[PDB]
């Protein structure tokens, strides 16, 4: 058994509600839910000890929960959060003040606007030749930009199989312009292999980004193409 | 003195779905102060004793927040139990559960309890050394386990032997000529003729706190336990406690015998004999 | 009912071993450390009770204090992988578990042979679109961020080629602008000479 | 002042 | 399962005075299971305002009430409690005795 968060992005237009989905098949009685700033701690907002009760946290303005069912514990965020975008956090213990299980997380971001909503664009930029000589292996780098929200998973591929092996990406994607609140941001990642490799124009490189934006439901009345959760993609060939 | 803290729990099921009976009341050595119903229409922790009204709101709706809480994890082990036992959706079951601390003379922890029973009997029960549970049956093995995984016996502890004897030692000082306080025994006996050969001397003890006491028949030899009649100790209804004890003489022997009354109250044991 | 974490943050080099601190007035019955990876759940990795508790997972060995007011976290031989928050938690009063505010820690790699170089990369579909890549410097030189409005530098990033033991730290900056050049970038940083 | 925290059985 | 009928106790608050007003006592106690029915009788017939206790229980699980109300006593008044319980198979009337 486990316990399980959906979904893991979370996209809402301002004063819009929305609820957070907990549930588990662990066999606890207690459930938690605690929102995460970025470089920051937990923050419990709602908590029940038991099925049909719970109880307010430190941060539980704004917010409200239901415990009618002992598998779940949905979180509700009012639109009278002042800063609802957060990373939300589930957990659970076999009883209260025990040891807790957490869920993988829900990332929540809420927009003045759904205009600001802007889809990433992907580019692999090949490596240097002055690399090749010097360190006898070779760098390849991917480079998303300007995507609102900041929902993105990122990956390298090679010759259609995921790599995990000499790759590296920003723990933390970068604000193009922090003056505005709805700033857009950017992401860069590496893959690094020996010069033997990427010589080798059998082997193909794909740096894959997947994109979390914007739903059916939602209308989109523009002149852009409709940011829709979408994955942008660009690949390179070994080269001599 | 001696005293002590005292929570009592009883969680009752109604046949077919109607919703769980839950009663909730608090004691403090011999006297109740706090009370807890779900057919009430408050649905609040609610004040039995003048003297812990004095408490404001924040004690109140805490102490009616946590007791809700006890009233569904109850109407839960309703459930559990009777899947444990096999039993059908058509019986009524009791759980019953009891937590609390005893102090010393000068207020020093001495007992800690954490009990429970179902329909009547003991089904787990935490050891004295606050370590260990007492689990009857095999049913009861698996809350024993769960629980020792959980480790609910250390948390239990900290309450027993520290939270428990904070409350009562507030209570203790807030109404202390109340709870402090020790009435003695307002003693006499009354004579009766039993056809005529035989008579019964019956040894009152009336409007005495605490309730513990001990009435004892001597004759002239000692303590004749047997023969001799004892009952219940009981209410009075404002606090105080009655209890009698009684036995039947034959006639003229009535100076013989005499009554032994120890108390809480009574610096000296008393020792009482009927004089025509 | 309070726990408090010693130190914020630790920076420490490959291999070596520390000690991270969980301190608190309050007595506990049972203290739990996680590990949480950023933006990603909290994984729970002890549970300690007994007062003086000594176990271990792994590399890593976990104390409890005899009064059971303390708690600490040993990690032995080092690695990069043990990079993460690390959060002490005890049993709350109040039905919940009171949290520290963590240990964020750092285990930086020990890269054999620095080889401090500024590359220029060129996209594969066209032109311009060129960036910087300050990649193989050493673990103790930081590099700071931007002051162009158009410059965007990202942090350092270690990945590690598995392959035969060999790990490397990286940097990447961009621009738009004309002026825009690989020596006039980073050099809001303080670089090595030996480029 | 009952229990701060509950445990079913 | 496990049943226990209860111990039944008619007495006065205070001492019978003819004159003077007091309080009628059931006491029943040692009973399980917790539904329980207590009636007490003025001449045979229901003295319709009686109050009790809050449902506790002694050591041995087993449940404990009074159930009291406010009287007069007379010479030739006789009065009673009458309690049902499922341990029962008639409501079972216990007498008050003034001296007892």
């Amino acid at each position: 058994g486990g316990i399980t968060q959906s979904p893991k992005y979370l996209f809402r237009k301002e004063g819009q509600n929305v609820t957070l989905s907990c549930e588990q098949n662990l066999n606890h009685d207690a459930m938690y839910w605690y929102r995460q700033d970025p470089g920051q701690g937990l923050r419990l907002i709602y908590y029940s000890q038991i099925v049909n009760d719970f109880q307010k946290g430190d941060i539980a303005e704004g917010y409200s929960v239901s415990r009618e069912k002992k598998e779940s514990f949905p979180l509700t965020v009012t639109s009278a959060q002042k800063n609802p975008t957060a990373f939300y956090l589930c957990a659970s213990s076999i009883r209260s003040s025990y040891e807790q299980y957490f869920g993988p997380g829900t990332r929540l971001t809420v927009t003045e606007d759904l205009k600001n909503v802007f889809p990433p664009e992907v580019a692999v930029f090949e490596p240097s030749e002055a690399e090749i000589s010097h360190t006898q292996k070779a760098t390849l780098v991917c480079l998303a930009t300007g995507f609102y929200p900041d929902h993105v998973e990122l990956s390298w591929w090679v010759n259609g199989k995921e790599v995990h092996s000499g790759v590296c990406t920003d723990p933390q994607p970068l604000k193009e312009q922090p003056a505005l609140n709805d700033s857009r941001y950017a992401l860069s990642s590496r893959l690094r292999v020996s010069a033997t490799f990427w010589q080798d124009p059998r082997n193909h490189f794909r740096c894959q980004v997947q994109f979390y934006g914007l739903s059916e439901n939602d209308e989109w009345t523009q002149d852009r193409a409709k940011p829709v959760t979408q994955i942008v993609s660009a690949e390179a060939w070994g080269r001599a | 003195g001696s005293h002590s803290m005292r929570y009592f729990f009883t969680s009752v099921s109604r046949p077919g779905r109607g919703e769980p009976r839950f009663i909730a009341v608090g004691y403090v050595d011999d006297t109740q102060f706090v009370r807890f119903d779900s057919d009430a229409a408050s649905q609040r922790m609610e004040p039995r004793a003048p003297w812990i009204e004095q408490e404001g709101p924040e004690y109140w709706d805490g102490e009616t927040r946590k007791v809700k809480a006890h009233s569904q994890t109850h109407r839960v082990d309703l459930g559990t139990l009777r899947g444990y036992y096999n039993q059908s959706e058509a019986g009524s079951h009791t759980v019953q559960r009891m937590y609390g601390c005893d102090v010393g003379s000068d207020w020093r922890f001495l007992r800690g309890y954490h009990q429970y029973a179902y329909d009547g009997k003991d089904y787990i029960a935490l050891k004295e050394d606050l370590r260990s549970w007492t689990a009857a049956d095999m049913a009861a093995q698996t809350t024993k386990h769960k629980w020792e995984a959980a480790h609910v016996a250390e948390q239990l502890r900290a309450y027993l032997e520290g939270t428990c004897v904070e409350w009562l030692r507030r209570y203790l000082e807030n109404g202390k000529e109340t709870l402090q306080r020790t009435d003695a025994p307002k003693t006499h006996m009354t004579h009766h003729a039993v056809s005529d050969h035989e008579a019964t001397l019956r040894c009152w003890a009336l409007s005495f706190y605490p309730a513990e006491i001990t009435l004892t028949w001597q004759r002239d030899g000692e303590d004749q336990t047997q023969d001799t009649e004892l009952v219940e100790t009981r209410p009075a209804g404002d606090g105080t406690f009655q209890k009698w004890a009684a036995v039947v003489v034959p006639s003229g022997q009535e100076q013989r015998y005499t009554c032994h009354v120890q108390h809480e109250g009574l610096p000296k044991p008393l020792t009482l004999r009927w004089e025509p | 009912q309070l726990l408090e974490q010693s130190p914020q943050f630790l920076s420490i080099q490959e291999g070596e071993n520390l000690t991270v601190y969980c301190n608190s007035s309050s007595v506990f019955s049972s203290l739990q450390w996680y590990r949480q990876e950023p933006g990603e759940g909290p994984v729970l990795l002890v549970t300690v009770v007994t007062g003086g508790e000594v176990k271990k997972l792994k590399r890593l060995t976990f104390q409890f204090g005899d009064a059971r007011k303390d708690s600490s976290l040993h990690i032995t031989a080092a690695q990069p992988g043990d990079t993460g928050l690390y959060l002490c938690a005890g049993a709350g009063s109040q039905g919940n578990l009171i949290f520290g505010k963590g240990t964020k820690l750092s285990v930086k790699p020990n890269i054999q042979n620095p080889d401090p170089a500024v590359y220029q990369l060129r996209d594969s579909k066209s032109s311009d679109k060129s960036v910087c890549l300050f990649t193989d410097f050493d673990s103790q030189t930081n590099v700071s961020q931007s002051k162009d409005s158009d410059v965007y530098i990202t942090d350092k990033c270690v990945l590690d080629m598995r392959s035969m033991d060999f790990k490397s730290n990286s940097a990447v900056a961009w621009s738009n602008k004309s002026d825009f050049a690989c020596a006039n970038a980073f050099n809001n940083s303080i670089i090595p000479e030996d480029t | 002042g009952i229990l701060e925290f509950v445990f079913t059985l | 399962m496990i049943q226990r009928t209860p111990k039944i106790q008619v007495y006065s608050r205070h001492p019978a005075e003819n004159g003077k007003s007091n309080f009628l006592n059931c006491y029943v106690s040692g009973f399980h299971p917790s539904d329980i029915e207590v009636d007490l009788l003025k001449n045979g017939e229901r003295i319709e305002k009686v109050e009790h206790s809050d449902l506790s229980f002694s050591k041995d699980w087993s449940f404990y009430l009074l159930y009291y109300t406010e009287f007069t006593p007379t010479e030739k008044d006789e009065y009673a409690c009458r309690v049902n319980h499922v341990t029962l198979s008639q409501p079972k009337i216990v007498k008050w005795d003034r001296d007892m």
